[PDB]
DNA sequence: ATCAATATCCACCTGCAGATACTACCAAAAGTGTATTTGGAAACTGCTCCATCAAAAGGCATGTTCAGCTGATTCAGCTGAACATGCCTTTTGATGGAGCAGTTTCCAAATACACTTTTGGTAGTATCTGCAGGTGGATATTGAT
DNA sequence: ATCAATATCCACCTGCAGATACTACCAAAAGTGTATTTGGAAACTGCTCCATCAAAAGGCATGTTCAGCTGAATCAGCTGAACATGCCTTTTGATGGAGCAGTTTCCAAATACACTTTTGGTAGTATCTGCAGGTGGATATTGAT
């Protein structure tokens, strides 16, 4: 009865941290889910394609933020970078 | 007998249409276009009916956003009536050719 | 099975007012009449280009039946990217 | 046990992310803190666009965004509009739009 | 006394440089405003040859094809004229605005 | 006798591109307009190519840069590598 | 021993186009078959246009190949123009073409 | 010194068997090594997403067939189908 | 119309920048063979949802009328094409050095790999709620006069 | 400007479709811990090939003139908007059954080495030639009268 994941439940929870009384329909969560994907698909492909031209077998947070840069038009690149940025370095100090 | 002149109505429809999110092609009709073309390129198909919504999504976000171009084009013109020359210019520019 | 019918001209099933209701939604004041038929034929185009791709990746997954995600990568594909479908 | 999402501060699934990376088939090897980079990322992209759509939907005295909400948050954004610049959001319609010389008088 | 018509030596060259495949911008000007865009992006960048060659490649292609959209947008306005409001056409309708 | 760089890009020169372009007849206010829609084009494209050379910790632009800067931008130039 | 290209029949090497795809992680997996097909079709459309591209170096009355004659052979022909649509061959210059209302009123 | 493979060995025979008096400037042939590389790309990628979308591991000839039919116009397509469909028969009746 | 200016066509010529033939070499494909894992077709069937249909619900087709738009006509004035040449910017080619790229090296972090815990998906079953679509009924908008 | 048709804007208002709530399960995530391998960063340097600049080259800035193009004005004709009217076609809710998709079993085909032969790329070297420009002279195209 094979299962299928999508992002709803965390959209969600994102979704009551910055309007904590408003919901969202199933549509437009098929729609939030959609756009999750798609965004993950273009950058991991930016990623794929950056590490092929550089001759790298590994994708890193490095090879992740030129494809931010590459694929998100300015202000959301320069914000996208510093979240992701403040999300590894918080990361790397917590284990 | 009361009479609106022409193009009172029409903006009138404009505001209605652009506020409003529903398809406008009627269902049923698109469905048997949809078979009809499908089948001339393979028999014996079957439709999911969000197959069928999708390909009606598609098609009319993609129409209204042509007769936009088109509209530019016939102002461009500096006509307020859109023709087939408009269209035409509208897909040679986009690439469509 | 035991006949099915005949499936012709049924891009008349995009009517006139339909088509006049799409070019309000896109800002349109007034429609030459030869409009009609050249919207149509455009539909025709744009339809055939996405349902071929579609079918394509119907048959290659060796389904009778053509699928929402079926559509939805033609239409990513061709560079029309649709969300709301799963896709 | 902490889920390196919470390691990283982070409501979107970090374990997910790094495992779709290499399903994805993108590279040979995926760095530990891609899928921590990536996830934020994505939980920043969705957050704005929540945002957005969320006053939208106050904008028409709706509780419920529907996908009308999410076009009038994109469109109205000069960012989200050319990132989803070749996208379609189904049910969305179109921003009211009508060209001056259409209108009535002078 | 001699005198070619406007317009004569116009189509002289149309047919002039849809012969030919030479670059039609010179090297050096070109060369500087790549330098000055890049300054904004990155300080003290250097340049293979090779890598300017193709950004003029590019913009050359790109330009010319954008003219020929222009002298149709001028055309389906009845004109044999261009102007920036048939490159603002073009543009918007291409997708770039 | 200073001049922008963006003007190195003379009149004859946009002529010339026009002319290739199949133009007949050019108004006086095409060659600014001309500038602006290289320089939006190049800001684009080297903006992308630069990205590939911090990327690569490199001072030089190469080739490549370029090549697939112009990819992902949709306009795809052979002839420099790739 | 005897090469997969002469085996195949194709001057295309079927070995190199077999490794490019191992190693462009297009998947974990790659048939035995896949590269021999590729290769046939990248022989083929070189093929294709290597003979147009000859046939325009001869109308010109020249012997080798140049960017031009590519160019020429791409936009002369509705399929290879189709496939190339968004592509920029250097040093290819544009089909003469002008349009007829831009012609002198005879 | 590092290694530059091209495919400009296999271009020039193949020019050779269809002009065989005509040759071919460096220009040109590096415009036809990025016509290989394009198409290769263009092809491979989509017998990866088709592979991705039915859930398989393998990209077997199969693939690169519909992949051909996505991406080639009419004609171009039928051409380069039976090409390969005829080299991997070849291939296959041969020891 | 003839006519003269000046562009354009072609046949031939030749130096040279870039094509080419030939040798020597090597690292890295490319192949062949042997030991081993598994992806996915096959063979079966649960069960979601697709084609199909009857009745109900509402949009479409049609023809008449004329408002106002488009396209034709003319025209005057504005605006860009043509014009020729020496100043001055670009092109060319020669030359130190910056940095890309080749090589060696060595460990922080990659994958793999086995038991351990957690959790996101769905399924079964239940109550709650935002708003669509109906309503009447005060507030514009439009167009004749 | 003022009067009257009809669209529009709200406000409230009941049904209800779809959203939200629990309680149970569970396979597959996700985590954890050790064992094992290596990608690529780090640091050193050789030699392209890049920025610079001198001398050489040759394109463009320049202002005037006026041909012919653009845009303003006018207007007959006819096409397309509006609206009335008569009724067909689509929408909606219900149901056997096709085919998708869920699980399981099994081997032809893939991956993984290892060891063996080859080839494509490189580099030094010398040798070759198609064709861009040059020329010279006939012939066509344009514009003047
Ligand atoms: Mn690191
Ligand atoms: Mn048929
Ligand atoms: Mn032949
Ligand atoms: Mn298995
Ligand atoms: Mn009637
Ligand atoms: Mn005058
Ligand atoms: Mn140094
Ligand atoms: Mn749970
Ligand atoms: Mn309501
Ligand atoms: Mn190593
Ligand atoms: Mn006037
Ligand atoms: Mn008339
Ligand atoms: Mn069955
Ligand atoms: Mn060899
Ligand atoms: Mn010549």
């Amino acid at each position: 009865k094979t299962r299928k994941e999508s992002y709803a439940i965390y959209v969600y929870k994102v979704l009551k941290q910055v309007h904590p009384d408003t919901g969202i329909s199933s549509k437009a969560m098929s729609i939030m889910n959609s756009f999750v994907n798609d965004v993950f698909e273009r950058i991991a492909g930016e990623a794929s394609r950056l590490a092929h031209y550089n001759k790298r077998s590994t994708i890193t947070s490095r090879e992740i933020q030129t494809a931010v840069r590459l694929l998100l038009p300015g202000e959301l690149a320069k914000h996208a970078v510093s979240e992701g940025t403040k999300a590894v370095t918080k990361y790397t100090s917590a284990k | 007998p009361h009479r609106y002149r022409p193009g009172t109505v029409a903006l009138r429809e404009i505001r209605r249409y652009q506020k409003s999110t529903e398809l406008l092609i009627r269902k049923l009709p698109f469905q048997r276009l949809v078979r009809e073309i499908a089948q001339d390129f393979k028999t014996d198909l079957r439709f999911q009916s969000s197959a069928v919504m999708a390909l009606q999504e598609a098609s009319e976000a993609y129409l209204v956003a042509l007769f936009e171009d088109t509209n530019l084009c016939a102002i461009h013109a500096k006509r307020v009536t859109i023709m087939p020359k408009d269209i035409q210019l509208a897909r040679r520019i986009r690439g469509e050719r | 099975k035991r006949h099915r019918k005949v499936l012709r001209d049924n891009i008349q099933g995009i009517t006139k007012p339909a088509i006049r209701r799409l070019a309000r939604r896109g800002g349109v004041k007034r429609i030459s009449g030869l409009i009609y038929e050249e919207t149509r034929g455009v539909l025709k185009v744009f339809l055939e280009n996405v349902i071929r791709d579609a079918v394509t990746y119907t048959e290659h997954a060796k389904r009778k039946t053509v699928t929402a995600m079926d559509v939805v990568y033609a239409l990513k594909r061709q560079g029309r990217t649709l969300y709301g479908f799963g896709g | 046990a902490k889920t390196r999402s919470s390691r990283a501060g982070l409501q979107f699934p970090v374990g997910r992310v790094h495992r779709l990376l290499r399903k994805g088939n993108y590279a040979e090897r995926v760095g530990a803190g891609a899928p921590v980079y990536l996830a934020a990322v994505l939980e920043y992209l969705t957050a704005e666009i929540l945002e957005l759509a969320g006053n939208a939907a106050r904008d028409n005295k709706k509780t419920r965004i529907i996908p009308r909400h999410l076009q009038l948050a994109v469109r109205n954004d000069e960012e989200l509009n050319k990132l989803l610049g070749r996208v379609t959001i189904a049910q969305g319609g179109v921003l009211p739009n009508i060209q001056s010389v259409l209108l009535p008088k002078k």
